[PDB]
Parts: C-alpha cells; structure tokens; sequence
C-alpha cells in the first residue's frame, strides 16, 4: 500500500507490479477505491518515479499514470499544469520501448500504447501553455519507433492516439503537421515504409479535419511564395501526388491553386504544374478529370503551349491516358491532330509513340483518325520521323490484321496497312524503299515462318493487294534480281587478272552498287573497302558466290550472312549487313516455288482454305497465277525442279484456257533445261504442245511454239510436223478456222525464219495478199458507227488483222531487207492506209472494220520501224501517212495507235521521229487525248535524259537519245502537214505553233545545260539547208523555212537563256535535210 | 469514459 524511497529497490518493484494489477482492474464507478488510492495516484508523479533511473520502475509508473487517468476521468487527479506537464512528456519517453519488439517488456509498453490510446489521456494537454511541443514530440517519436516488427493493432493504436489530437484540438501547428508531412518525401518514404504508411493511415483518418492546414501550407509556399514557412518547401509537388491518392479531398481547395498555376508566366514552374497534373490525371484508378472538368480543360490547353518541353510532356502523357482512359479518348483527338504537324521533329515523332504505343496493347483503344495521323507522318519531312510512323504501321498490321489479334471486324478496320506500306516503295528516298522491304520480310510475310506457311501468307497477302501495291511488290522482286546480278558480276571481276582496265571496271560496278545503298556519301568509300576484303579473302569470296548463285535457298543463305557477318566483325560493318540484307533470298526458293504452285493447286480443287482466309477462291487462284509468271521472270532458275514442273503439267491440262496459259508462260521462261535434267517431263510435255499449236486457243498456240523453241534442241523437226499440215489447210473458203494457224505460222515465221524461208514467200505472196486481204466474202453490215466491239467484228477481219501481225513477224524473223521482200509489205500497209482501210475501195468493207484495218497496218509500220533494217527502208512519205494515224476520224484507233507510239518510245527501240507525231495531237478535240499525249513526251524526254545522266554517250547512239532532237523532226512534219496549204495563211500557222508549242513547252521546262541554246541552234541550222524530200521545190523549202521561224518566235518568247551559245554544233538528219536569212512570217504573227 | 470535445 506504500512505495517510496525507503523501501529496498527488489520490494518497490515487487510492490508496483501490484500497484499495476489493481489500477488496471479498477473501474471508473468504484468511487470506494478511488478515494482510497487517489493519495497514491498523486504519489505515483512524484519527481522520484518520472526520473527514476531503472528502465522497469519508469514502465510501471508509466502504466499506473495512464490507468490513473483512464478511471478518474474526465477529472484527472493532478491539477498543476507544470506537474501534468512532466507526466506527459515521461510518457513519450517510455514509447520509445514501444521499438524493441524482441524484449521481454514489450508487451507492457504496448499496454502503455494501448491505453492512452484508448483513453485519448494526451487531450488533457489542449489546456497547457507547452501542448505544442508535448503533441509534435509524440509524433516524432511514434514515427520513430514503427517498425516491420509492430502488428496491425500496433499501427492501429497510434492513428487513434494521433487522430484524436488532430479532430478535437484547436489547431495544427505547421511544425506538428511537418511531422506527418516529411514521412511522405521520397527520400524518406525510401528508407522508412513504416512511418510512410503511418503517416497515410493517419492523413486519411483525419481528412476531413486536417485539410485547412494542409490548405494553408501550400496556399502560403505555392501562392505568397514563403518558404521559410517550412523545411519541406520544396517537396510541395512531391507532396501533393502523394496526398492526392491518399484521399482526394485533401486537396479540395489545392486544385483550384494548380488550375491558377498553369496560367504562370514562369516556363519552368508551369512545366513543373503539368508533369505533376500528367501524374494525377493519367493514374489508371484517376477520376480527377470527372471530378474537376475546368481543370481538365485547363490542363488540355497546355497542349497548345509555347514552351516545348510542356508540349512534349503533354503528348507522352497522352499515351498513358489512352490506355488507362478510354473515355478521355475522345478529347485528346484535336490536340493530337494540330501537334502531328508540329514545328518541332520530337513533339511529332512522340506524337506517334503514344498512338501506337496505346494501339499494341489494343488497337480498340486508337480510333481511325489516330491511326490515320500515323498515315500521314509516313510523309513526313523527316526520315526518323516516317520511319517512326512505318515501323508503327508495321507492328499494328502484324497483330490486329496478319494475326487478327482482336478479332475479324478490327482486321477491315486496318485493311489499309498493307496497300499504304507497299505504295512507299514509288518514295525517291533509298532509305524509305530499303525499309518497305524489311518491313515486308518481317511484318507482311515473315521470313521465319516455314517454307509451306509462308507461301501461304504470300499468296492469300498478294490476292488482296491494291494494284499499285502488287505493282510496288514486283518491281521489288525486280530490283533485288539486278542487284544480286551486279554483285556476281563484282566477283567475277574480281577473280580476273588484276589490270588497269579491271580496276576501273571494279569501281564502275561499286559505284553502280552503292546508288542502291543508304548514304551514298559514305557507302562508296565502304565498298572500296569490302572490294579490297573481296580480292584478299578467298573464304568470303566463296561464301557470297553461294549467296548470290539463282539456286540459293532460303536456309543456305541465312548461313551465308552468318559466316560473312562474323569474319568481318563498325560503320563498315553496319553498311554491309544493308547489302547481304538486300541480295539474300528471304521468301524465294526452289522450295518456295514448289510450295507456291501446290497452293494454287490446292485452290483450284477443293481447298476450303479460301473461303475462312477471307478472299473469293477465283481472284486468289488468277493473283497466284499472276505471282507465279512475275516470280518465272525474276526468279527462273527457282522455278527448275521436278515438283515443280510436275505441278504445271497437272495445269497445262486444266481446260481452264487462263491456267493453262500461265503454265505455257512459265515453261516458256524456265524450261531452258528441262530436257536435259527432267526427260520424262519433256516427253508428257510434246504432244500437248502440239495440240494447243494446231488446234489452239491462239494466246496457247503462240505460247507453245515459243515452249517447243525454248526447251526442244529439235525444234526443227517439232516445228515440221505443225507447219506442213497447218500449211494445207490454209483455204480461204474457212475464215474462223484461219486465226489459230495464222498465229501459230507467224511465230514460226519468227522463230524458224530460214527453215520455213520459202513457203512462208509464197504462203504471204498468194494467200495473204492476193487471196486474202484483197476480198470481201462476208461484207460487215452498213452501219454509222466507226468502231464496234471485238464479238461484233466480221470474222474476216479478225483474220486479215492477224494476217498483217503474221506478215510483220515474218519480216522480223527475217531482220534482212536483201530481196525487197521488205519494201513490198511497207509498200502494202500504206496503200491500206491511203484507201482509209479499204484496200480494194468496193466499199463492201464495213466502216468499224476499216478503222481496225488503218489500227492494225498503222500498228504494224510503227512495229517494224523499231527494227533498224526496215527503218531504214521506211520513206518519209510513208512515216508521214502513218504519222496522221494520230488524227483519225475514229477515237479508239487514234487511242490505240498512240499507246503503240508510247511502248515504242519507252522501250529506247523507237526513233524520235515518231515521237515528233504526238505534237499533232494538239489538234484533238478529245481532253483525255492531249492529256495522254502530254504524259507520253514528259515520261519518254524524262528517261532519255536519266538514261544519259547514267551512261556514257557515243557520237551516233547519242544524237538518238538526245530528247532535243525532236524539234527538227517536229519541224518537218508540220510544214508537211495536210492541213497546211497556204504559207502564209494565218490559222494554219496558228495551227502550227500550238503544235510546235505543244512539245516545246514540255521539253523546255529544264532549262539546263543550254538546252535553250541548243536548240535555236538546230533551228538557225534548219534555215541554212533544204527540205531534203524536194530541194528544188522552192514553195516547199518557203514552207520549211516559216516553221523554224513560227518556232523561233516561241523560243523567243517563251525563254531568256536562248541566246547562249549551243554546247555542240547539232547534225540534222541526214535524209530531212540537206548539208547546211529574213524572217517568213506573217507581220501579224 | 474519456476525454473528448
Ligand atoms: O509478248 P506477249 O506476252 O505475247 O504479248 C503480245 C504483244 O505484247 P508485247 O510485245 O508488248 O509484249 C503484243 O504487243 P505488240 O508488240 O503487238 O505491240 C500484243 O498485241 P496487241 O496490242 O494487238 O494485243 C499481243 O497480241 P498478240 O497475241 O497478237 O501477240 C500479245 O499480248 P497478249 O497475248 O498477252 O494479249
């Protein structure tokens, strides 16, 4: 019943653990017992206890103090402010035990804990002077002592005892809210999770109550600028996305301070605002954008800000906010739109990160005008741009359309991804068109997939491209196959003798090599490098002699690219890879091939793939055909094997005329040896070839008598047993039954010219001509109309079109003009065109059947003029009757005739002469005409100068493909025009300078290396000779000499650099004018 | 019983 100093220490202790029991085990009624030990509880303060230096004594008394306060509550027993002040900061001191979670004590300094917890004893000290320093000293130490060894209730105790505090006190000193703050750094919260999750807890308990403190803290450093308010003044941003998610009405009136600090003029303080307000908005749980809409908007309009840094964060946040919020979507498009065209690279290459990156996890999360901005930086101005946009494109179609990765109707949201990617390949830039084919190789047919599967892909993926696209796709094929030719070509000169003359022509091919390489400026310094490697290094010689070789396959050459890459193991290294990338073989094979036509097959019988792949089984059967006669030119030695050739057998005997024709095509350009390795295929091919030669269809027979020349060393003997019969039943009594053998005849007039030299003289002489094309057996019927459609066409004209085809073929099987035999058939297709297509002028003939009669012999000069021995005999009064096949009276035949002109032209086999017609084509009423002949001269000046920049010239073949040469050839086919009758006359002139201005405009529109001056030069040459077709006609040459002048007038008019001095003195053609003063024109010109 | 307000 007595503790004091008296007492031995052994029997005060004993004593107070007795003390301890029953102040825990009374009760606040039990008034009796309170009376009795209130002299003791007031004794139990005494300075002797609170300072008592055994660690057990002070626990003791701390529990009694704390029971002590819980029964005589809410009247405590001590009265005196400075003694109740002693005890409670002797409390705080004993919560330090509350840390060694191991000690056998433990347990009692949690009853402690526990208690004035429970009893909420430290309200008592709202009253005192010092409360402040008793509160801020209890919540350092209570977030000091926490601890991973302290249970849930541990934690649960101390937000209570805090709690309590914070709600029913009358204030928060900044230093006691501090104490709670600085657990939320992250420099502490790093170190210390358990004071962090304290200090949410508590936060959280205390919402409600302590925001006006929180409120007044940022409101004093964000706002009045003050920081000497606190020492986490500079922790505010920090703070504040850490409050935030602890409950977001702690920043009930902090927002509207942020909504106020994004209208900051200071650059770096309002980036600061928006990578915090990025943090918040974007969180995946967020809900601030529904919450607050001003501020969303507010924040948007940062999109538009000048300071870039903030743009950028802007658009990387918009990533984020895609896929945590998809219906915040829809308000981020606008912004998106405007900042895809930013002036700054990065803020449009981000732009694109964040679309694609939110369309990888789900392309439902980008709409169509995201995926469409992505579309248009593809054409970007910025290569690492475009190669952001394409790479994206990539990736998305890989998934979503190849994989169908989210589905069927998300797969035709995106149909658009291939077509796009492959029209890239038309780019000027290399590095664009280099990347299309990696894209191809990886993400549009990957390469890794298995021979049979990846045939698959390629064949149902090119039976659903766009037509530029398989366009795109061909001259791909196309490209590698001249480039894989110019490196075997590099290592067979490197394998000669070491000259002089070698050497250049090793540089010559390094340097044709490198325009198809990335950064020319340092890939020709590279390959001087790798040529030097090449000449040293036999095992890498050998190594890419195998990758190159027409018989490489797939694995082979991943194998060879390996062995390479290694033996030369920085730049260099990086350029080659580009090259071996380039050459080696990734989907064709002798395999793949095999694979390919098996697939076809498949479709045609049964397959049942077509229908589930998503592609009509007719057009994918016509696109694999089509795939395989592209694939017979590019890749034909892949094409030689016995699988294969079996598998275009089984087709060559379909009965559907369109396989069956495929298969004559692709034997044709791959059969080359097939007699000698395949002789059981050569001999179930012959009898075939024979029937489709004999009994046609024609487009069949024509295709089999090239197969029997291209495979058959006995050709000779194959050709006899067709010709002799095919030659008996030519009889003009059976017109429909002549077109077949007169197709089959021609090309063997082609092929076999010396052989067949006789019979096909007189077979031409007496039947074609005479018997043929000068009768009428089944006159067309009397119409109005001057063109009709090939089924309403009179069988016999059909028959005399394919006579005349059959004549040209027999001249150029010949290619010899030795027994005048060419001067005749020249002689004959001009009379047809004089007679307007009537050759026997009866007028029995048909009006559609003569435009397809002046069509077929019109055709016909134009082919032969593209072999040199007849354009030699082809007069100028002939060239000059055709020429006006330009201006006949039928569309469709001045159509035709000129589409003929074109291909002569763009093949570099036709003379400028008769590129000079198309400036008559200025008098065609019809817009769709002049708009074709335009393109005609622009697309054939254009390559004959491209063809120039690349080749060295030589002094005939130059003049040839000089596009300057035209005018003197335009020049005299004006002045010989039907149209120009009097000299003189005003509208015929005027008639000839929109002729002479029709080209001029075109090949004018240079203007460089004196190409003005060049030719004004022709021109003032021109008036220094003679006509040429009549030098003693005085009217003619008056005639020829206005024209220059009409033309010299628009050169005049038209240009400023004209006057200069002509870089070489311009030969005229020889047989327009002869060997070489006033003006001819009108004064009203 | 405790100490509220
Ligand atoms: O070489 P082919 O694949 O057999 O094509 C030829 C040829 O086309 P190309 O010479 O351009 O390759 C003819 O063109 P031309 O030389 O006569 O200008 C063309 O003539 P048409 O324009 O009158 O149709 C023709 O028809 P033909 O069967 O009489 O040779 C036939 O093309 P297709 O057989 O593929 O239709």
């Amino acid at each position: 019943m007595e503790i004091s100093d008296k007492i031995s220490k052994e029997e005060m202790v004993r004593r107070l653990k007795m003390v301890v029991k029953t102040f825990m085990d009374m009760d606040q009624d039990s008034e009796e017992e309170k009376e009795l030990y209130l002299n003791l509880a007031l004794h139990l303060a005494s300075d002797f206890f609170l300072k008592h230096p055994d660690k057990d004594v002070r626990l003791l008394v701390a529990c009694c103090l704390a029971d002590i306060f819980r029964i005589y509550a809410p009247e405590a027993p001590h009265t005196s402010p400075d003694k109740l002040k002693d005890i409670f900061m002797f409390i705080t001191r004993q919560l330090k035990g509350l840390e060694d979670t191991k000690s056998p004590q433990f347990n009692r300094y949690f009853y402690l804990l526990e208690n004035i917890a429970w009893v909420k004893s430290y309200n008592i000290c709202f009253e005192l002077e010092d409360s402040n320093e008793i509160f801020t000293q209890l919540y350092r130490t209570l977030f000091s002592v926490i601890n991973n060894g302290h249970n849930q209730k541990v934690h649960m105790h101390m937000v209570d005892l805090m709690s309590s505090i914070i709600c029913e006190g009358d204030t928060v000193s900044q230093e006691l809210l501090d104490t709670v703050l600085v657990n939320l750094v992250p420099a502490h919260k790093n170190l210390n999770k358990q004071a962090y999750d304290l200090a949410k807890a508590l936060l959280k308990r205390t919402a409600q109550a302590i925001e006006p403190y929180i409120t007044n803290f940022f409101n004093q450093v964000l706002m009045l600028g003050k920081t000497s308010i606190s020492d986490l003044s500079e922790h505010v941003f920090d703070l504040i996305l850490e409050l935030y998610n602890i409950d977001s009405h702690l920043l009930l009136s902090v927002l509207p301070q942020l909504e106020f600090k994004l209208k900051s003029n200071d650059n770096e303080e309002r980036l600061q605002v928006v990578k915090l307000l990025a943090k918040m908005f974007g969180a995946k749980d967020s809900e601030l954008a529904s919450q607050n809409k001003p501020l969303w908007q507010c924040y948007l309009g940062r999109f538009n800000d000048i300071h870039v840094p903030i743009r950028l964060e802007c658009v990387k946040f918009a990533s984020h906010c895609l896929m945590n919020h998809p219906d915040l979507a829809k308000d981020l498009t606008e912004y998106l739109k405007v900042r895809s065209h930013d002036p700054e690279e990065a803020i449009r290459h981000d732009v694109i990160v964040s679309i694609v990156t939110a369309a990888k996890k789900d392309i439902l999360l980008v709409n169509d005008h995201l995926l469409n901005f992505v579309r248009e930086r593809t054409l970007d101005k910025r290569w690492r741009v475009r190669k952001e946009a394409m790479m994206g494109l990539a990736q998305i179609y890989k998934k979503y359309a190849l994989q169908s990765a989210a589905g069927k109707d998300a797969a035709k949201q995106i149909a658009w991804i291939k077509d796009k990617l492959l029209h890239i390949y038309y780019q000027n830039s290399i590095d664009d068109r280099l990347l299309v084919e990696r894209i191809f190789a990886q993400y549009m047919v990957p390469h890794n997939l298995e021979t049979t599967e990846r045939m698959k892909c390629l064949y149902y993926l090119y039976a659903t491209l766009d037509l530029n696209a398989v366009k795109a796709l061909n001259e791909m094929w196309k490209c590698q196959n001249l480039l894989r030719h110019q490196v075997k070509d590099l290592l067979d000169l490197i394998k000669q003798p070491k000259t002089d003359a070698s050497v250049k022509a090793i540089f010559s091919k390094v340097m044709v090599i490198t325009r198809n390489l990335p950064d020319p400026g340092k890939a020709q310094d590279f390959m001087k490098k790798f040529t030097q490697v090449l000449e040293d290094d036999e095992k890498i010689r050998k190594q890419l002699e195998v990758l190159v070789s027409p018989t490489c396959s797939c694995k082979q050459a991943e194998g060879c690219v390996r062995e390479i890459t290694k033996k030369l193991g920085n730049p260099f290294l990086e350029m080659i890879k580009f090259l071996l990338e380039r050459i080696a073989p990734v989907h064709i094979d002798t395999e793949s091939i095999s694979a390919l036509i098996k697939q076809v097959n498949k479709s045609i019988d049964g397959t049942a793939d077509d229908e589930d792949e998503g592609v009509p089984t007719d057009q994918a059967i016509r696109a694999g055909l089509e795939l395989l006669k592209v694939l017979s030119f590019t890749h034909p030695i892949s094409f030689h094997s016995a699988e294969t050739f079996e598998s275009l057998l089984a087709c060559l005997k379909m009965d559907d005329e369109k396989v069956a024709e495929a298969a004559l095509q692709i034997f044709k350009n791959t059969g080359s040896k097939i007699e000698e390795d395949f002789p059981h295929i050569r001999s179930a091919l012959l009898p075939v070839l024979h029937h489709k030669s004999k009994k046609g269809p024609p487009r069949q027979a024509k295709y089999a008598i090239h197969c029997i020349h291209a495979i058959f060393s006995s050709k000779e003997t194959q050709f006899a047993q067709i010709f002799e019969p095919l030659h008996k039943s030519l009889d003009p009594s059976n017109l429909e039954h002549l077109i077949t053998p007169l197709v089959t005849i021609g090309h063997i007039a082609l092929l076999a010219p010396d052989q067949f030299a006789a019979p096909l003289k007189s077979l031409v002489a007496t039947f074609i001509v005479k018997d043929l094309l000068m009768n009428d057996r089944l006159p067309g019927k009397k119409t109005t109309k001057l063109w009709v459609p090939d089924e309403e066409v009179s069988p016999e004209t059909m028959v005399k079109i394919q006579a005349i085809k059959m004549m040209v073929r027999w001249l150029l099987g010949m290619k010899n003009n030795h027994s005048k035999s060419g001067t005749s058939t020249l002689r004959l297709l001009t009379t047809i065109l004089h007679s307007d297509g009537d050759l026997t002028e009866q007028g029995k003939i048909s009006k559609p059947d003569m435009s397809r009669l002046r069509l077929a012999a019109g055709s016909a000069i134009v082919k032969l003029a593209q072999e040199p021995c007849y354009h030699e005999i082809i007069t100028l009064e002939q060239y000059q009757l055709c020429a006006l096949a330009i201006n006949d009276e039928c569309y469709q035949v001045r159509q035709v005739f000129a589409q003929k002109l074109h291909k002569g032209l763009s093949r570099l086999r036709l003379p400028l002469e008769y590129m000079a017609i198309c400036a008559l084509c200025a008098k065609d009423p019809v817009k769709e005409r002049r708009a074709h002949a335009r393109q005609c001269l622009v697309k054939n000046i254009n390559v004959r100068r491209e063809y120039l920049k690349q080749h060295a010239a030589v002094s005939e073949k130059l003049l040839s493909l000089l596009p300057e040469y035209v005018v003197p050839y335009t020049i005299h086919l004006l002045a010989h025009d039907p149209d120009y009758v009097k000299v003189q006359d005003i509208e015929q002139l005027k008639d000839v300078k929109e002729c002479l201005w029709f080209v001029l405009e075109i090949l004018m529109a240079k203007n460089e290396n004196n190409s003005h001056a060049f030719i004004r030069k022709m021109v003032e040459n021109i008036k220094q000779t003679k006509d040429a077709q009549g030098p003693d006609d005085a009217k003619m040459n008056e005639k020829l000499y206005t024209v220059c002048d009409v033309a010299m007038n628009i050169i005049m008019s038209k240009s400023t650099t004209y006057s200069l001095e002509s870089p070489k003195d311009p030969v005229l053609p020889a047989r327009f004018f002869t060997q070489p003063t006033k003006n001819y024109l009108p004064p009203e010109m | 019983k405790t100490y509220s307000r």
